[PDB]
């Protein structure tokens, strides 16, 4: 009724702000895995000098 | 009675690189074109 109340409300901030931390944390990894991948892909001129040459020209 | 000429001497073909008009369809051909160029040239040299 006494003792184990007191140490419980004595124990709530510490915990709400290490929980507080710990979800900031696991929106900073989120974010940190964000890349864009930037894609090359093979350019048209050779398509149309291949297309070129096929003509005989 | 000095030299006259040396027959075998040819004047070697000067060549032009061809120029292409500045549009647009030159620029995303440009590579393209500048191929065909220095095949026309190279041609121009060689013979064929």
């Amino acid at each position: 009724d006494i003792m184990v109340p007191s140490f419980v409300y004595n124990k709530l901030p510490v915990i709400h702000f290490l929980q507080e931390k710990r979800a900031e944390q696991k929106l900073r990894r989120v974010l940190d895995e964000t890349y864009t991948e930037w894609t090359e892909e093979l350019d048209q001129a050779h398509v149309t000098d291949a297309i070129t040459r096929s003509l005989n020209i | 009675r000095a030299d006259e000429v040396d027959y075998t001497n040819l004047p070697a073909p000067k060549p032009q690189k061809t120029v292409w008009d500045d549009n647009i369809e030159t620029e995303v051909l440009r590579k393209y074109l500048d191929g065909l160029s220095q095949y026309d040239m190279e041609e121009a040299k060689y013979g064929v």
